[PDB]
RNA sequence: GGCUCUGUGGCGCAAUGGAUAGCGCAUUGGACUUCUAAUUCAAAGGUUGUGGGUUCGAAUCCCACCAGAGUCGCCA
């Protein structure tokens, strides 16, 4: 997969 | 609104998150089944037209998959690696013929080469039990290796008795902290002074879970457990899969920048769709296997779906239609 | 990720050069103390891996795999 979102993101 | 590294744009649009505290398998398959799409450890209703990456997810069975060259290279590269080791350094950079002979003499030759002569195989006296051929077998047998005489190796895939009580996990927490900032760090740039005890529980140790009670008589072990990696002294653990007795779905996990040439973390699934396999086949009704998340502008889609083929389905629709009909309208 | 070069059967692959093809060590034949100069040569094998293709034949050309080595790459 491609996502720059999951990559960079304040949660978990 | 977060970040698209893509095509520059001004994109709205939102998955609007929520959780419920009732963990059902039929609870959570509707919630990934109906139409779904979630980043994180949340369940998010996704509202979505308004973007320039499409998106879809792409479901697929076991019943058509079969080795490749490309499978057959990986497998081997990982069985000479784990077999005869190896420590790299990565830096940066007479008789002559005639005009009708020609044909028809050695055409005819070659004719009477192949027909006059005694060759020929014959044998005439659920199934995936063969062994008579002189042809290659499939990935099943090449699962598990063969080790020379001496003693110095490891392979194994241990269950998991999961329960927060064990000195194991402690190290697992770590490593896994270590190797997924450092992946992080690596891929982009993430701020990581965020890592507390809560942060990290509800990254790693909180899932959604529960317990399976088997009406039956069981000889056999239910899978929600971790799969783990042998290498050096230190031992690595990267598998996440909760299985009542109608699922399949696994979630992705990280890896550290070594892995993107020595690892087989795609091999990973179709290790673990085999040991699937192996516990389903002895006695149950199960084709099952839901892992699909595309963000596809590019040649690669179709290397993902090489998988198929497989069922499709639409959220209007009640006929089973292979992948066939689907592909060219939406993957051409 | 595709493709580059190698294709007898245990080993070696010698045959090949624009009208191009098979062999050296165990071995069935001479003899008993002694034997890989106790010789030496005469011997058991065959769609040079298949389902097929094109210049006349391909060995030399090609799709897919079976056997092997490989730069640079990737969304894991
Ligand atoms: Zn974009």
């Amino acid at each position: 997969d491609d996502i720059a979102a999951l990559v960079v993101d304040n949660g978990s | 609104f977060y970040r698209c590294g893509y095509c520059k744009n001004e994109s709205g649009s939102r998955s609007n998150g929520m959780w419920a505290h009732s963990m059902t398998v039929q609870d959570y398959q509707d919630l990934i089944d109906r139409g779904w799409r979630r980043s994180g450890k949340y369940v998010y209703k996704p509202v979505m037209n308004q973007t320039c990456c499409p998106q879809y997810t792409i479901r697929c069975r076991p019943l058509q998959f079969q080795p490749s060259k490309s499978h057959k290279k990986v497998l081997k590269k990982m069985l000479k690696f784990l077999a005869k080791g190896e420590v790299p350094k990565g830096s940066c950079e007479p008789p002559c013929r005639k005009a009708k002979e020609i044909r028809k003499e050695r055409k005819r030759l070659k004719l009477m080469q192949q027909n006059p002569a005694g060759e020929l195989e014959g044998f005439q006296a659920l199934f995936p039990p063969k062994a008579k051929s002189n042809q290659p077998k499939s990935l099943e047998d090449l699962i598990f290796e063969s080790l020379p005489e001496n003693a110095s190796h490891k392979l194994e895939v241990r269950l998991v008795p999961v329960s927060f009580e064990d000195p194991e996990f402690k190290s697992s927490f770590s490593q896994s902290f270590s190797l997924y900032v450092k992946y992080q760090v690596a891929i982009h740039q993430d701020p990581p002074d965020e890592c507390g005890k809560t942060e990290f529980t509800r990254f790693l140790c909180s899932s959604p879970l529960e317990a399976e009670t088997p009406p039956n008589g069981p000889d056999c072990g239910y899978g929600s457990f971790h799969q783990q990696y042998w290498l050096d002294g230190k031992i690595i653990a990267v598998g996440v899969i909760d299985i009542l007795p109608n699922c399949v779905s696994s979630v992705y996990l990280y890896y550290d920048p070594d892995y993107s040439f020595l690892s087989l973390g795609v091999y990973s699934a179709l290790r673990e769709i085999a040991f699937t396999r192996q516990l389903h086949e002895k006695t149950s009704q199960l084709s099952y296997y839901y892992m699909g998340f595309y963000i596809h502008s590019c040649p690669k889609m179709k290397y993902k779906g090489q998988y198929r083929p497989s069922d499709l389905l639409c959220p209007e629709t009640y006929v089973w239609v292979p992948i066939e009909q689907c592909l060219p309208s939406l993957e051409n």
